[PDB]
């Protein structure tokens, strides 16, 4: 896998409501999380 | 820059203008265009093999119109008080009926 | 760093104008509240004295 | 003496090299051929070794960056609008209402 990081206090990546429903990068929603994850599925490489 | 009413013109950068503006209560606006040029950008370790393909992805979503997409839902689509009244009111020359009320 | 996938640029932030909604009474704003009443006891007082 | 010749008068000099103002003989930029497969222009020529560096607004995209490693952009585009200027039009009949 690999290892992404990224900034909290903006609007482009948020911690979206109920996140201890959540776990992992899929509590992390944001304008940013979406352009990270069709980068992902692009490239095709797991993060 | 609220409590000044037409006082403080606060300089920010354009994205977190745009984001103010809309998804918070819409008291205040942008006004004029961008004095100087800048640009974000994903980053990626000096000397990796993951920035070829990785460069390669972001022209191609930029090419395909999916960034402007992702911008107008974000910044427009899920505004604090939205767009009231999307087409502009042309300022009426004539005079008004409650200045005469 | 890769290619700029969004632009952006100093920008300027002031307060939204509001819609600014005239009183009822507007039209009374180009003469003083001085004025209007200094009329009516002049009126008043004219009308007495030609009488 | 323009936009481009400043710019590379400039970047010659943070970058100290020997440069000629060569101009493509044939005007056109990058454009892949429909059954030759050839390039053209500036790409064309930098793809078969005819200049060093082009400075020149080239519209970075996926179909050009695939053969010529381009940089930071130096200015932006954009698809704006333009309209004659709002002059003031000939007053019709009924102006008295305005
Ligand atoms: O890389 C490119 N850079 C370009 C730069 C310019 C400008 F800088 F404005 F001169 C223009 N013009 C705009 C209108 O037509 C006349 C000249 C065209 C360009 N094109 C062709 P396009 O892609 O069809 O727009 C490119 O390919
Ligand atoms: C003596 C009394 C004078 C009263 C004047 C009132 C003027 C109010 C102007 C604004 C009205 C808004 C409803
Ligand atoms: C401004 C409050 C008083 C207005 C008096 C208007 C009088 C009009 C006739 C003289
Ligand atoms: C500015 C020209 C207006 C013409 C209105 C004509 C109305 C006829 C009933
Ligand atoms: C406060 C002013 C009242 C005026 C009433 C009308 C007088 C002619």
């Amino acid at each position: 896998t690999y290892i992404v990081t990224t900034i909290l206090e903006d609007p482009y990546v948020m911690l979206k409501k109920n996140a201890n429903q959540f776990e992992g990068n899929d509590r992390y929603e944001g304008y940013c999380v979406e352009l990270a994850a069709e980068i992902a599925k692009h490239v095709g490489y797991s993060y | 820059v609220r409590k000044s009413k037409g006082k403080y013109a606060y300089l920010l950068e354009s994205t977190m203008n745009e984001y103010i503006e809309q998804r918070k209560p819409c008291d205040t606006m942008k006004v004029g265009g961008n004095l100087d040029s800048k640009g974000y950008g994903i980053a990626t370790p000096k000397g990796s093999a993951l920035r070829g393909p990785v460069n390669l992805a972001v022209l191609k979503l930029s090419e395909q119109g999916v960034l402007d997409k992702l911008k107008s839902k974000w910044w427009y689509d899920k505004g604090e008080c939205g767009s009231k009244d999307s087409g502009s009111k042309d300022k009426t020359s004539a005079l008004s009926l409650s200045n005469v009320a | 760093f890769s290619k700029p996938f969004m632009s952006l640029g100093i920008s300027i932030m002031i307060k939204k104008p509001q819609k600014s909604k005239p009183g009822v009474f507007s039209f009374l704003d180009p003469l003083a509240y001085e004025i209007w009443m200094c009329i009516v006891f002049a009126y008043i007082g004219v009308s007495v004295v030609l009488f | 003496e323009g936009y481009c010749v400043d710019l590379a008068a400039e970047i010659a000099k943070h970058c100290g090299f020997k440069y000629k103002l060569t101009i493509v003989g044939d005007g056109k930029y990058g454009a892949r051929d429909a059954d030759t497969k050839i390039w053209n222009g500036m790409v064309g020529e930098l793809v078969y070794g005819k200049a060093d560096i082009a400075i020149a607004p080239l519209t970075i995209t996926l179909v050009r960056e695939e053969v010529i490693d381009f940089s930071k952009p130096f200015m932006s585009l954009g698809i704006s609008i333009m309209i004659k200027k709002p002059q003031k039009s000939k007053p019709g009949v009924f102006s008295f209402l305005d």
